[PDB]
């Protein structure tokens, strides 16, 4: 399915409405200020994510393994560089209180790298 | 930040926490009641002299 | 009690004017299989659709079956508000809500938040959840 | 619609204000700007769409 | 007078843009005969007008527009309660506002300002209270978890097009009703099924003019809308929402 994000106007910078021209039936994004509109592309205008199954890597930054409080390990080594070790925390968010599933973090530095077992 | 606190993706904030809490000694407590003293001061110095003023007469400050 | 917003694992609405080539191609199959008998007729067809996918383990959970829940949500709005549902054997369970001949997006979000919010499939309502267990004394 | 409205208490207003009103006071009058304002990443769709209710009532 | 009655009625009731022009020819036959029954006709409309329905009364205008510019002393009587003419056409009373239908409202406002500047073009000079009304309206008003999913049976219901029925469905098809099963030819096994198939077909076999404000609303948009948007409802929708809070909190 997806996601699906706002689009602007190109002609006062502000965002363009759902809106259908029931001649042809394409899916319009018309700016309801102005009489700018545009043709959609992804014939998708609104979805609601209740399991809300998204990927916590997203999320994870890889600024975080410069903080001297998370724990580190040498037992996980980082699958992209190979670096041997790691830092690792819970998803620690609502809606991912439970799964206690550990989110590793590249402590070397230009790497990066944020996995999970 | 209230964006955050709605998705979860930060936690609300408690008030027992000693960071978000401040402590108010005597400097603090004298100046905020001396601020208010202090105002109340010049407004009774306002008062006088715009009494004198209408009555015509120049005003000691004294 | 069982409303939807329960069991449906996503929602999503969609602009899909042609039920014969519909936007989401897994659904080709069953949709088109649905509209070749006009039970319904094509013309009154509402051009903005509801898709709905449910969860596979609350309909084996709850024993709730896609004959039921299109009886339900027909009971609730009538030949109105009319919905297709495929075979209770694939690997996602999805059906499709449009009207029957404010814009009509908004009316579908409208929709989609009152069968979410209160659409009840089964149980004794304001009973939140029961639990089952064996007594020790 | 139903969703929720991110709205603003000011000092010495009687009533209260919606954020985006705020905004444009300020001067921010485009709602382009105003995301840029409140959102940092335009990315993040779930706040887009989290502050698509405040721009509709605005 | 009878005559007359009936013809007011019928321009009123006919429901569209233009008045039957029979009934009009009819109406205005009626008219010039007697300049009492003219009077009364004029009589007649006021009170139409100051009914309901915006519609019937832009059907009536077409009627006072016509009865203006064809008859003095019908152009007196319009100017001589002019004030009371502006109100019921144009709307512009205060306090009662145009009734439905909302766009024959509009028609109704739209055409009657277009006569008022032939209006006054043609009959302002003549006419002093005229000439105010027009100058007066242009620059005042502007865990078990069980989970088996075997699906054997088939419908086998026989379609128009001559195939059996190949839906998959545990225990009722929509098409069909109950499902029972059936053989290679579409024939339910047990013969009292057969009878109650056999008894449904034999059951099957035996089986103004504006939409009023009740009538708008007897539509399908409309009911979804109804059950959508209720106090019970939105309270629900409410109430639903702050179980999921807790559970959120
Ligand atoms: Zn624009
Ligand atoms: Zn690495
Ligand atoms: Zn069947």
């Amino acid at each position: 399915p997806g996601f699906v994000g706002i689009r602007f106007c190109q002609e006062c910078n502000n965002m363009l409405y759902p809106k259908e021209d029931k001649e042809n039936r394409i899916l319009l994004y018309a700016c309801r200020n102005c009489d700018y509109q545009q043709e959609a592309d992804n014939s998708c205008i609104y979805v609601n994510k209740i399991t809300h199954e998204v990927d916590e890597l997203t999320q994870i930054i890889a600024d975080v393994s410069q903080d001297p409080t998370l724990p580190r390990t040498e037992d996980h080594p980082c699958q992209k560089c190979g670096h041997k070790e790691a830092v690792f925390f819970q998803s620690h968010s609502a809606r991912a209180e439970d799964a206690m599933r550990l989110y590793y973090v590249c402590t070397a530095p230009h790497c990066g790298h944020r996995w999970t077992e | 930040r209230l964006l955050l606190a709605a998705l979860g993706r930060r936690e609300l904030d408690d008030r027992d926490h000693y960071g978000n809490k401040r402590l108010d000694l005597a400097g603090p407590l004298l100046a905020f009641l001396f601020r208010g003293m202090f105002k109340n001061l010049l407004k009774e110095v306002r008062i006088y002299a715009q009494k004198f003023i209408d009555r015509g007469k120049d005003f000691n400050l004294e | 009690h069982t409303t939807l917003r329960k069991v449906t694992a996503n929602t999503a609405i969609y602009y899909d004017p042609n039920p014969q080539s519909t936007v989401v191609a897994e659904d080709q199959e069953w949709v088109n299989v649905y509209y070749e008998m006009p039970d319904f007729d094509v013309a009154r067809i509402s051009p903005w659709l509801l898709r709905v996918e449910l969860d596979r383990k609350h309909m084996t959970d709850r024993k709730l079956t896609m004959e039921q829940i299109a009886e339900k949500i027909n009971a609730g709005f009538g030949d109105d508000l009319n919905c297709i549902f495929n075979d209770d054997n694939a690997e996602k369970l999805v059906l499709r809500i449009r009207i029957m001949n404010m814009d009509d997006d908004v009316f579908l979000r409208c929709i989609e938040s009152n069968m979410l919010t209160d659409m009840t499939l089964q149980g004794i309502e304001q009973i939140s959840k029961v639990y089952m267990h064996l007594p020790q004394t | 619609a139903i969703g929720q409205r991110i709205v603003a208490t000011l000092p010495y207003i009687k009533q209260e204000v919606p954020i985006i009103i705020v905004f444009r006071a300020l001067g921010f009058v485009s709602d382009r700007d105003i995301l840029e304002h409140i959102i940092y990443d335009f990315e993040d769709p779930e706040m887009m769409e989290m502050v698509k209710p405040s721009l509709d009532e605005a | 007078d009878q005559k007359l009655s009936k013809l007011v009625e019928e321009l009123t009731t006919s429901g569209e843009p233009r008045l039957n022009p029979e009934k009009m020819k009819e109406l205005k036959k009626i008219c010039k005969s007697s300049e009492e029954q003219l009077s009364r006709a004029y009589r007649l409309l006021i009170a139409q007008l100051t009914q309901e329905h915006a519609e019937i009364r832009l059907s009536a205008f077409q009627i006072v527009e016509e009865l203006f510019v064809r008859s003095h002393q019908f152009r007196m009587l319009v100017v001589s309660n002019f004030q009371e003419f502006l109100e019921l056409t144009l709307g512009t009373d205060p306090a009662q506002p145009l009734p439905p239908p909302r766009e024959a409202a509009q028609r109704l406002r739209q055409a009657t300002t277009r006569a008022v500047e032939g209006w006054n073009e043609k009959f302002g000079e003549a006419y002093k209270k005229l000439a105010l009304g027009y100058h007066f309206l242009r620059h005042n008003k502007k865990t078990f978890a069980g989970k088996f999913e075997p699906v054997q049976h088939w419908c086998r219901a026989p379609r128009p097009d001559g195939r059996l029925c190949e839906r998959q469905d545990r225990l009722k098809c929509p098409f069909h009703g109950k499902i029972v099963p059936r053989d290679d030819e579409g024939r339910p096994l047990d013969p009292e099924d057969r009878a109650r198939e056999q008894r449904r077909q034999l059951q099957k076999q035996e089986r103004p003019s504006l939409t009023n404000l009740k009538a708008q609303a007897d539509t399908a948009r409309a009911r979804i809308g109804r059950k959508v948007f209720a106090k019970a409802a939105v309270r629900r929708v409410v109430a639903a929402m702050n179980r999921m809070d807790q559970k959120k909190h």
